[PDB]
C-alpha cells in the first residue's frame, strides 16, 4: 500500500511524464530534498537528485539521457519524470521516492506509476479471394497484441471467432502485425468488415468488403 | 515514523541455529539497502552483513561467511538473518538497520533497537535475590546504604528497580559480571537517610524475562 | 520483460563429439512462437544467424517450453559465443532483429554460450 | 573493505574543556561520514552525518569537520552528560565500516570514596554459599584498589569487582567487590574485612565484621 498508485498510457516514440507531485507551492529546498526514481521490479536507478554533487553514471545506459526531472518543478513539489523516446521495451512499473533532510530523512512522497505503452494499428486492408468464401485482413505497427473481429455489416452483429484464423507477428521496432483469414460459406451479398481493436487504446478501426 | 523491530533472539547452544526477523514500518521497505550490525558486550560495533534492494548483491564479514545468510521479503516488509553453527564469538547484540538507496551510500544509517543473541552451553536460569541488609557498618553521618544482590541467572538481561520505580535517587545498579561458571551476577544498592531504616520498608524488584521470573524482595535491616 | 536462460555458459568439447546447448523460455510466458539461433566469430564481435537443419540439429518440445541445439562433427573453429532467441506465441519475419528487442515482453535472447574446441 | 582509524581510543577532559577526535579512512571519502554517540546499554545515537551536519536534537557544541581522508568530531564545551563512546562510520561505499571507538571520561576534582560492607544473608547460608560485599561510593578517579582479608589473611582469586558508569551530574564512580566463599569457608574463619586504597584517602580504610 503506497501513498499513490497510477497508470499512465503512453504512445511509442513520444515524450511522457510520470507524475510524482505535491499540491504545488514553493515549499521545497534542493539542498534539502532527496528524490529517487527507480524501476520497481528490477530496482535499477532511473534517475535521482541529492544535494551533494553526484558522480552520476549510476543510471544504466538505458535511461541516462532520456529521463529527466525539473528543478523548478521540484521546488514547486513536482518530482515528475519525463521520458523522451518510449519503446515497447519500457512497459514496466516505476517507483518515485522523496525524503526530507529537514525532516528525519522521512518519506514526504512515495508513488508507483505503472507505465503501459501503446501504438495505434494501421487501418485494415481486406482482400476478397475465392475458393469452391475466403477473406484476408492485414494491419501493422500496433501495440500491444490486437484482437480482430469480423463484423456482419447487414445487422451490425459479430461473426464467430471460430470462423477466423488469427496470426500475430512481432516485427522490428517491437510492434505487432496481424493477419486474419476468415472462411464462411457462400451467401448472397456478403456485407462484412474487419474490425481490429487495440484494447489499451480502446480504439477500433474497421474496413468493409465491397 | 521509521521503526525497525528485531525479534527471534535469545539463547542457543554452540553449533545451534537461530533466525532473526526484523519488522519494518514507516518507509518504503523495498527501496532501501538493509543491513545487520552487531556489538559484542564491551566491544565495538562491527557490521555483519548487507543486502541490496532486490537481494542479488550481498556482503558478509569474513568471520561470518559460509555460516550466516541475509534474506529479505519486500512483500511483507521484513528482513531476516539466518545463523547456523553458531560459536561463542557470535554472542552479541544485533541491530537491524536501514541504509542508503544509491550505489554510493547517501542516507545515514537508521538503527533498530537490537535483540541480543547468547551462544552458550549454559541453560536458562532464574536469578536468586539476596538482601544486603543495612546495619552499623553500612552507615555514616546520616546516610545508610542497603542493597540487593542478584546472582546466578542466565542469560542476560535483568532489570532491577526499587520500590516499584518510586525510588530513583542515589540508586546505583552495577554492571553484570560473567562468573567463572558462565552465569551472571550483579548488585544494586541505594543510599537512603538513616531515619528510614526503621520506618520505611525497602523492596528491590528484579525481573528476568528470559526465565519469566519477577521477584520482589524486602531488604530488612539487621538490628 | 521476457527472458530466456541458456545452459551451459561455458563448455569445452573434444573434436569429433557432439555438443548440446539448451534454452528455456521462463514463465509466465505462454508458449514458444519461433526459435532463432546465432553465433559470432571470435574476431569481429558481430553475430550471424545459424541455419537450422543439417550439421546443426534443433530439438523443440512445446510442452517442455524448451529448445536445444546439437552441433555434430565439431571443428576447432566452430568456437565462438552462441546465443538463442525465443518468442512467446508470436512469430517474426526474420531472425535479424530478434536480439535487437531487449526487454520486450514477448522477445528475448539467451545469455550466451562460449565454446572452445581442441 | 574500507578501513577507519580512530584516534585517540580514550581521553579525559574536564567540564567546559574542548575535545577533538580524529578519524582517517583507508581511501578517499567525500564527506560521507557519520558520527555516533553511545551510552552504556543503549543503542548508538546518530550525532552527525555528511561530515559536519548535525542531526535534529544534537546540541550545537557538537561540531563535525573534514573532507577526503581526514575527519574531526569536536566538542566545544564538554558537559557531565558527554561521557560515552563515539564512533565514526563511513557510508561512502558498501560495506559501511566503523572506527574502533573513542571512550570519553570526564575530568573532575579528586573525590574520596565512602566505604561500606555487607555480610552474607541467612538465606544464602541456608543455600550453602556466602557472598560478602564491599561498596565504594561516589569517588574519583576510577583507579582504586580493594583487597580482601579474612582473619588478616589475603584473599585472591575468590573475589570479583564491578564499576558503574560515570554519574551524569558529578562524574563519580561506584564499585562493588564481592568476596565469595563456600559456607564451610565462611564458618571456619571468624573476621572478614575489606581494605580500600584510593588516591583521595590519606590512609587505607578497613571495614570489617566478625560472624560465623
Ligand atoms: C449477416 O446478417 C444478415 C441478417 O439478415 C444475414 O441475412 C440472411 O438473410 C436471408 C434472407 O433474408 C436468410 O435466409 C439468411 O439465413 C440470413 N443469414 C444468416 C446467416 O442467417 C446474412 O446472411 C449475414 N451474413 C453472414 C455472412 O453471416
Ligand atoms: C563530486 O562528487 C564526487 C563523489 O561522487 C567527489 O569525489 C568529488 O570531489 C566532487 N567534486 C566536486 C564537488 O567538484
Ligand atoms: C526512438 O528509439 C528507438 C529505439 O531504438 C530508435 O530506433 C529511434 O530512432 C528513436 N527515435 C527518436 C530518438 O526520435
Ligand atoms: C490512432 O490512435 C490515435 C490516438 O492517439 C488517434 O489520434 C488516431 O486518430 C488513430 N488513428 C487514426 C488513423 O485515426
Ligand atoms: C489457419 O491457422 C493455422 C494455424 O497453424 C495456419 O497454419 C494456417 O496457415 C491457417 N490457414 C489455413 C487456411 O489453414
Ligand atoms: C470497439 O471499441 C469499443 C470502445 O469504443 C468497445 O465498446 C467495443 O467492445 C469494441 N469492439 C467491438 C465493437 O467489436
Amino acid at each position: 500500500g503506497d501513498t499513490q498508485e497510477k497508470e499512465v498510457r503512453a504512445m511509442v516514440g513520444s515524450d511522457v511524464e510520470l507524475s510524482c507531485a505535491c499540491p504545488e507551492g514553493s515549499r521545497f529546498d534542493l539542498n534539502d530534498v532527496y528524490v529517487y526514481w527507480q524501476t520497481s521490479e528490477s530496482k535499477t536507478v532511473v534517475t535521482y537528485h541529492i544535494p551533494q554533487n553526484s558522480s552520476l553514471e549510476n543510471v544504466d545506459s538505458r535511461y541516462r539521457n532520456r529521463a529527466l526531472m525539473s528543478p523548478a518543478g521540484m521546488l514547486r513539489g513536482d518530482f515528475s519524470l519525463r521520458l523522451f523516446n518510449v519503446t515497447p521495451q519500457d512497459e514496466q512499473k516505476f517507483h518515485c521516492l522523496v525524503l526530507s533532510q529537514s525532516l528525519g530523512f522521512q518519506e514526504v512522497l512515495s508513488v508507483e506509476v505503472t507505465l503501459h505503452v501503446a501504438a495505434n494499428f494501421s487501418v485494415p486492408v481486406v482482400s476478397a479471394p475465392h475458393s469452391p468464401l475466403t477473406f484476408t485482413c492485414t494491419s501493422i505497427n500496433g501495440y500491444p497484441r490486437p484482437n480482430v473481429y469480423w463484423i456482419n455489416k447487414t445487422d451490425n452483429s459479430l461473426l464467430d471467432q471460430a470462423l477466423q484464423n488469427d496470426t500475430v507477428f512481432l516485427n522490428m521496432r517491437g510492434l505487432y502485425d496481424v493477419v486474419s483469414v476468415l472462411r464462411i460459406a457462400r451467401t448472397p451479398s456478403v456485407n462484412i468488415g474487419c474490425c481490429i481493436e487495440n484494447v489499451l487504446l480502446q480504439q477500433n478501426l474497421t474496413v468493409g468488403s465491397q | 515514523e521509521v521503526q525497525l523491530v528485531e525479534s527471534g533472539g535469545g539463547l542457543v547452544q554452540p553449533g545451534g541455529s537461530l533466525r532473526l526477523s526484523c519488522a519494518a514500518s514507516g518507509f518504503t521497505f523495498s527501496s532501501y539497502w538493509m543491513s545487520w550490525v552487531r556489538q559484542a558486550p564491551g566491544k565495538g560495533l562491527e557490521w555483519v552483513a548487507y543486502i541490496k534492494q532486490d537481494g542479488n548483491e550481498k556482503y558478509y564479514v569474513d568471520s561470518v561467511k559460509g555460516r550466516f545468510t541475509i534474506s529479505r521479503d519486500n512483500a511483507k516488509n521484513s528482513l531476516y538473518l539466518q545463523m547456523n553453527s553458531l560459536r561463542a564469538e557470535d554472542t552479541a547484540v544485533y541491530y537491524c538497520a536501514r541504509e542508503g538507496i544509491l550505489w554510493f551510500g547517501d542516507l545515514p544509517t537508521f538503527w533498530g533497537q537490537g535483540t541480543l543473541v547468547t551462544v552458550s552451553s549454559a541453560s536458562t536460569k532464574g536469578p536468586s535475590v539476596f538482601p544486603l541488609a543495612p546495619s552499623s557498618k553500612s552507615t555514616s553521618g546520616g546516610t545508610a546504604a542497603l542493597g540487593c544482590l542478584v546472582k546466578d541467572y542466565f542469560p542476560e538481561p535483568v532489570t532491577v528497580s526499587w520500590n516499584s520505580g518510586a525510588l530513583t535517587s542515589g540508586v546505583h545498579t552495577f554492571p553484570a559480571v560473567l562468573q567463572s561458571s558462565g552465569l551472571y551476577s550483579l548488585s544494586s544498592v541505594v543510599t537512603v537517610p538513616s531515619s528510614s531504616l526503621g520506618t520505611q520498608t525497602y523492596i528491590c524488584n528484579v525481573n528476568h524475562k528470559p526465565s519469566n521470573t519477577k521477584v520482589d524482595k524486602k531488604v530488612e535491616p539487621k538490628s | 520483460g521476457a527472458r530466456v536462460d541458456q545452459t551451459p555458459r561455458s563448455v569445452t568439447k573434444e573434436t569429433g563429439e557432439s555438443l548440446t546447448i539448451n534454452c528455456v523460455l521462463r514463465d509466465p510466458s505462454y508458449a514458444l512462437g519461433s526459435t532463432c539461433w546465432y553465433r559470432k566469430k571470435s574476431g569481429s564481435t558481430n553475430e550471424e544467424s545459424i541455419s537450422k537443419g543439417g550439421r546443426y540439429v534443433e530439438t523443440v518440445n512445446s510442452g517442455s517450453k524448451s529448445f536445444s541445439l546439437r552441433i555434430n562433427d565439431l571443428t576447432v573453429e566452430d568456437g565462438g559465443t552462441y546465443r538463442c532467441g525465443a518468442t512467446d506465441t508470436v512469430r517474426i519475419y526474420s531472425c535479424d532483429y530478434l536480439c535487437a528487442l531487449n526487454g520486450h515482453r514477448d522477445a528475448a535472447c539467451g545469455g550466451g554460450t562460449v565454446v572452445t574446441v581442441n | 573493505d574500507i578501513q577507519m582509524t580512530q584516534s585517540p581510543s580514550s581521553l579525559s577532559a574536564s567540564v567546559g574543556d574542548r575535545v577533538t577526535i580524529t578519524c582517517r579512512a583507508s581511501q578517499g571519502i567525500s564527506n560521507w561520514l557519520a558520527w555516533y554517540q553511545q551510552k552504556p546499554e543503549k543503542a548508538p545515537k546518530s550525532l552527525i552525518y555528511a561530515a559536519s551536519s548535525l542531526q535534529s536534537g544534537v546540541p550545537s557544541r557538537f561540531s563535525g569537520s573534514g573532507s577526503g581522508t581526514d575527519f574531526t568530531l569536536t566538542i566545544s564545551s564538554l558537559q557531565p552528560e558527554d561521557f560515552a563512546t563515539y564512533y565514526c562510520q563511513q557510508y561512502d561505499s558498501y560495506p559501511r565500516t566503523f572506527g574502533q571507538g573513542t571512550k570519553v571520561e570526564i575530568k573532575r576534582t579528586v573525590a574520596a570514596p565512602s566505604v561500606f560492607i555487607f555480610p552474607p544473608s541467612d538465606e544464602q547460608l541456608k543455600s550453602g554459599t556466602a557472598s560478602v560485599v564491599c561498596l565504594l561510593n561516589n569517588f574519583y578517579p576510577r583507579e582504586a584498589k580493594v583487597q580482601w582479608k579474612v582473619d588478616n589473611a589475603l584473599q585472591s582469586g575468590n573475589s570479583q569487582e564491578s564499576v558503574t558508569e560515570q554519574d551524569s551530574k558529578d562524574s563519580t564512580y561506584s564499585l562493588s567487590s564481592t568476596l565469595t566463599l563456600s559456607k564451610a569457608d565462611y564458618e571456619k574463619h571468624k573476621v572478614y574485612a575489606c581494605e580500600v586504597t584510593h588516591q583521595g584517602l590519606s590512609s587505607p580504610v578497613t571495614k570489617s565484621f566478625n560472624r560465623g
